[PDB]
């Protein structure tokens, strides 16, 4: 009677062994996943600040191209003015020699 | 004794072989869960650096990279909080060059409208000339 009776008193506590195991297991495995949405969330900033990044690079390089237009204009005004003074003062010339 | 112990026992067997199984269930469950949360990192991950090495801030040595490494590397298993440890690493350095950019750019507007107020200058200059050589061309041919 002890023989059997000692073999479900050893399975019994193999049993609860073995469940001792598994929710060790399991609970490694549930902080993991408790872990992830704040990992999510960090991938979630790191894209938002590149894509930020990319954004302004593309209007910083906007800026310096029409400013870089924007000095060829002022360029041929200068031309512009630098002429019709010369004019202008060649007419008042003109007009003292009539 | 004999037989109400012993069967007892047995019930506890069954019992407890039964509670394993919801246990090796769950653990099974959570891996799945686990291994699809994963996933979704890595692929957020490879957004992240195919956007990245378009910009050219990867791979080690590119050149809008100032020579910080911005690659990140998601391992199975790390500790609490694998990806907020890189703060340092790869946020910092970011929030570098955003605000080396936002500076960049308040001084190229600074110049911009300098030279926006330049040419209405001189486009008043210029339309105050042409005024005076009209009016000196009709005086000179009223003489």
């Amino acid at each position: 009677c002890k023989n059997y009776k000692e073999k479900m008193k050893d399975t019994v506590q193999k049993l609860k062994n073995a469940r001792q195991e598994v929710v060790e297991k399991y609970e490694i495995y549930g902080d993991s996943v408790d872990c992830l949405p704040s990992c999510q969330l960090e991938v979630q900033l790191y894209q938002k600040k590149i894509q930020d990044l990319s954004d302004n690079r593309e209007k910083l390089a906007s800026i310096l191209k029409e400013s870089l237009n924007l000095e060829d204009q002022i360029e041929s005004d200068e031309s512009e003015l630098k002429k019709l003074k010369t004019e202008e003062n060649s007419f008042k010339r003109l007009m003292i020699v009539c | 004794s004999c037989n109400h112990e012993r069967n007892e026992l047995q019930q506890t067997i069954n019992k407890l072989t039964k509670d394993l199984e919801a246990e090796q269930q769950k653990l099974w469950n959570e891996e799945l869960k686990y291994a699809r949360g994963k996933e979704a990192i890595e692929t957020q991950l490879a957004e992240y650096h195919k956007l990245a090495r378009k910009l050219k801030l990867i791979p080690k040595g590119a050149e809008n990279s100032k020579g910080y490494d911005f690659e990140i590397k998601f391992n199975p298993e790390a500790g609490a909080n694998c990806l907020v440890k890189y703060r340092a690493q790869v946020y910092v350095p970011l929030k570098e060059l955003l605000n080396e950019t936002e500076e960049e750019i308040n001084k190229a507007l600074n110049k911009k409208m300098g030279l926006e107020d330049t040419l209405e200058q001189l486009n008043a200059m210029i339309t105050e000339s042409k005024r005076s050589v009209r009016t000196l061309k009709e005086e000179v041919q009223k003489c």
